[PDB]
């Protein structure tokens, strides 16, 4: 086992009230059964898009996960990961 | 590369355990047992990659593996049923493709085993006017009075099986067609030379070989057990 | 099922060719085997063929493969009473111990051999332990002679078959019957089969 | 340079369960894309059918179709013959392709991996375990290399289809190989100044931490991350002390802008 990493990033410069892309890219991890969330202030976000699960030349997996969001001051967004090489769900909030 | 399978014949009685086995001295790691029935392609139902491993095959219901050794391959039924009546095959091999077959082993199950009956053996010396009109001898021989039909006629000359000059009936015939629990009858034919059977030093001899009870088998009936036996009939050559 | 053979069955007379079949649908198709059997015998194989548009020999069995079409014939030449036996049809997944063999339900030959010199004859024959007890052998007949049941119910008559006398290339027919009767007559056995009007009778 | 990757994903469950998901890389753009949901490979570029007659590739196709049922049922029986050395869950990953070089040379591979580590390759014409692997394997391997037919096959694939395909690739594939998309830039600060750059293609770039014209050593590169798009996004971490923020800039080259260097200002 090999536990994911997690990296929260947006397409284009953050700008409040303006359509962007909200990338969520989770690396490292084997095996490669996994749930990925995409979260809006703790709930969960119906129309997320999924890359096709690669992996690397070291032999780990990793899977690109995105969804159309438009940023506010009072919106926290985030990525929720499950793994069998977790105990408890790991969350990674979206930060400028 | 020789496969080897026993019993050759078994008659079995319905939820009585037959275990049929099979030998092969190739160090070959992977068997197969197989069945084949009129109307269908031999079926895999067991296989074996190895001592300790058994593993289903397609039609694994009704039969248990087992493979306590590299050179032996067994298939149990546990309670035998008469659907599983047939000609089992056991097959060997390595790594590669081919598959090295045994002789077969014909099984029949019954529901019960009251009827079976070893054959009565007469061997019939040839025509003096066959002889004189053809220059050959025809011996005959008749099993008959038996059941079930699983027997074997063999000829023998001076202690050696002669096939040359042999032709026995494809089927036995039933004595008594308008029975379920029919005895059979069963013809066979060798013809050699008059000067062959003329000779006062040649021992002709029909051997039938009756399959029926094991001794591990129950007989309440009054009469004699009629267990797995041979029964034979000799003559000697003559002027 | 995924291998089929044709003719089901088929009848020849000795010299004679005949041409069997297998059509398949199995999935890969790495090789395919031919198998004679014997009637209660074994599995004595033949030929393999292994590559795309195969063709092999064997004696008189020939044999062609073509793996697009999924579909082998084998070829028997001038065949001999000895071929009477079911031809197996199989086909491998792979070309290693992984693969399932594919098997198909067979085509049965019967051969017909040629009789050279008919001489059809009946005879008697006696009981060594029993001057009593006796049968009755129709023999030298030509394959062309029905041997058909006795209307006596208490009679028995075997169907014909052939033996082969190897080393003098000599082939008869013959048919034996009896019946548990003391009085039952031989030149009466057979009436009820149509018979030659040859028939050596004798005395 | 470039690498054609087929990557291959096999789970095994338990006996009864299991799938199958490859994708297709020609350098870091996907071509192909063939989940075990579907019959048949997906094109992910126009262009993914490269140089080869719609004949050629239904071929090729029709030969992984089949090599995928038979894969699946390979691995299921090489289980229960190792049995019980090794046990469900199983994964399994092959990389196939080869490595593009000019003229007419190239290096074709087969690696497979067994949980997670490399374990056997095909190389030359047969199937061979790698070191550190264990002996046990020795025994599917003598099984595989039984099968004279794959071996014809698999070689074929590496030595004539693969860089034959590949040439193919590269013709039809130039216009989005050599596409040129514009980073865009932003700055923000967290208790350390950050340089957010996106968009960028190819991947080669450039990004530095700059007063007037001198370079900041300490600026941490991060790791390049991917847009959905097909472009890439990168960022640049310096330390600072409050207060020193005064005269920052972030200094970005690419090869998209043509000299033009974006010049970010704090
Ligand atoms: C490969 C680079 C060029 C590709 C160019 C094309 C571009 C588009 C491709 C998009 C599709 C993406 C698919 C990517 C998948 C990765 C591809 C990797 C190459 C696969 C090579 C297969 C070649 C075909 C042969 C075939 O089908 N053979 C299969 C059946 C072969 C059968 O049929 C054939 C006729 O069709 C032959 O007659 C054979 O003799 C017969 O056996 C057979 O099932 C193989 O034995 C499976 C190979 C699996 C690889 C084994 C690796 C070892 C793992 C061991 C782990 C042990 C764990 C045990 C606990
Ligand atoms: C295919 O090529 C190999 C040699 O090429 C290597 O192996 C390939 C699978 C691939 O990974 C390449 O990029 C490698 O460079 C040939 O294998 C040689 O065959 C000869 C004769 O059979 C034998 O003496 C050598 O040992 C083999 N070489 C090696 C390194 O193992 C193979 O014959 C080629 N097959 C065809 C059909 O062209
Ligand atoms: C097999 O594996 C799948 C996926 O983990 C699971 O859902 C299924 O119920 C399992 N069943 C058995 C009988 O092992
Ligand atoms: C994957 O595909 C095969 C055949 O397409 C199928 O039998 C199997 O159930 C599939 N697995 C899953 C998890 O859907």
């Amino acid at each position: 086992q090999k536990t994911p990493q997690i990296q929260v990033y947006s397409r284009h410069p953050p700008e409040n009230g303006k359509p962007n892309i909200l990338n969520c890219y989770v690396t490292q991890f084997h095996p490669p059964h996994i749930e990925i969330q995409m979260l809006k202030n703790g709930k969960k976000i119906p129309k997320v898009e999924m890359s096709d699960m690669s992996f690397s030349k070291d032999w780990s997996f990793y899977i690109l996960a995105h969804t159309e969001f438009t940023p506010t001051e009072t919106d926290t967004y985030a990525c929720r990961v499950k793994h069998a090489s977790m105990a408890e769900p790991k969350t990674v909030y979206w930060d400028r | 590369a020789a496969v080897t399978q026993s019993p050759r014949n078994k008659v079995a009685v319905t939820g009585g355990k037959v275990t049929l086995s099979c030998n092969q001295t190739n160090n070959h790691n992977n068997m197969y047992w197989y069945r084949q029935d009129t109307g269908h392609g031999l079926r895999l139902i067991h296989y074996s990659y190895g001592a300790g491993s058994t593993e289903k095959g397609d039609i694994p219901d009704g039969y248990k593996a087992s493979r306590p050794s590299q050179e032996n391959f067994s298939l149990i039924l546990e309670l035998a049923t008469p659907s599983q009546t047939s000609v089992y095959f056991c097959a060997s091999g390595d790594e590669g493709y081919t598959q090295y077959f045994g002789p077969g082993t014909r099984l029949l199950v019954l529901e019960d085993l009251r009827n079976v009956t070893p054959p009565k053996v007469s061997l019939f010396e040839p025509s003096k006017a066959e002889i004189s009109h053809t220059q050959k001898a025809t011996l005959v021989c008749l099993a008959t009075g038996f059941y079930p039909d699983h027997v074997e006629l063999s000829w023998w000359v001076n202690g050696k099986e002669v096939h040359s000059g042999v032709c026995t009936d494809p089927q036995p015939l039933k004595e008594q067609p308008a029975l379920n629990d029919s005895r059979y009858s069963l013809s066979s034919r060798l013809r050699v030379s008059a000067t062959f059977w003329q000779n006062p030093r040649n021992h002709f001899r029909c051997q039938v070989q009756f399959y029926g009870l094991s001794e591990n088998d129950e007989w309440t009936q009054d009469r004699a057990k009629p267990v797995t036996q041979i029964v034979s009939a000799e003559a000697w050559g003559r002027a | 099922t995924q291998v089929e053979q044709s003719p089901q069955s088929l009848v020849v007379r000795q010299g004679e060719n005949c041409v069997l079949q297998c059509n398949y649908s199995v999935t890969p198709d790495n090789h395919l085997r031919w198998f004679k059997q014997d009637t209660g015998k074994g599995l004595v194989s033949l030929t393999v063929l292994v590559d795309q548009k195969d063709k092999t020999s064997n004696g008189r069995y020939s044999a062609t493969l073509d793996k697009d079409a999924k579909h082998s014939t084998l070829h028997i030449t001038a065949t001999l009473l000895d071929d009477t036996a079911t031809y197996i049809c199989v086909v491998g997944d792979r070309g290693s111990a992984l693969g399932r063999l594919h098997f198909g339900a067979g085509t049965q030959l019967i051969v017909i051999p040629d009789i050279q010199n008919p001489d059809p004859a009946v005879y008697q024959l006696r009981d060594s332990k029993s001057s009593d007890k006796s049968v009755c052998l129709f023999t030298d007949f030509d394959s062309q002679t029905n041997v058909s049941q006795s209307k006596d119910s208490d009679v028995y008559i075997t169907d014909k078959c052939v033996l082969d006398m190897r080393s003098m290339d000599f082939k008869s027919n013959s048919a034996v019957a009896w019946s548990n009767k003391s009085d039952f007559a031989c030149a009466n056995a057979f009436n009820n089969s149509i018979i030659p009007e040859d028939t050596f009778f004798p005395s | 340079n470039y690498t054609f990757r087929c990557l291959q994903m096999s789970s095994f469950a338990n006996r009864s369960w299991s799938r199958t998901d490859s994708v297709v890389w020609l350098g870091d753009l996907q071509t192909h894309r063939w989940s075990n949901d579907s019959a048949t490979i997906s094109f992910t570029k126009p262009w993914s059918q490269g140089k080869l007659s719609n004949q050629q590739w239904e071929k090729l196709q029709h030969m992984f179709q089949v090599y995928r049922v038979s894969f699946t049922r390979d691995i299921q029986e090489l289980v229960k013959m190792m049995s019980p050395k090794e046990d469900y869950p199983i994964e399994i990953q092959l990389s196939a392709g080869c490595e593009m070089y000019p003229g007419n040379a190239s290096e074709s591979f087969l690696h497979v991996a067994f949980q997670g580590k490399y374990v056997v390759r095909f190389w030359g014409t047969s199937w061979q375990t790698v070191p550190g692997a264990p002996s046990w394997l020795d025994l599917p391997i003598k099984v595989l290399n039984a099968d004279q037919g794959t071996s014809a096959t698999v070689q074929m694939l590496l030595n004539d289809t693969c860089p034959l395909f590949v040439r193919g690739l590269l013709e039809a594939g130039k216009s989005d190989l050599e596409k040129q998309e514009k980073p865009v830039a932003w700055l923000s600060s967290v208790p350390q100044l950050v340089c957010h750059v996106s968009g960028f293609y190819p991947k080669p770039v450039w990004v530095m931490w700059m007063r007037g014209d001198q370079e900041q050593q300490g600026t941490h590169r991060g790791d390049f991350l991917p847009n959905a798009d097909e472009t890439w996004y990168l960022q640049a971490t310096l330390d600072v002390e409050a207060g020193e923020e005064a005269g920052l800039a972030c200094r970005v080259k690419h090869s998209s802008l043509g000299g033009q260097d974006i010049i970010l200002y704090w």
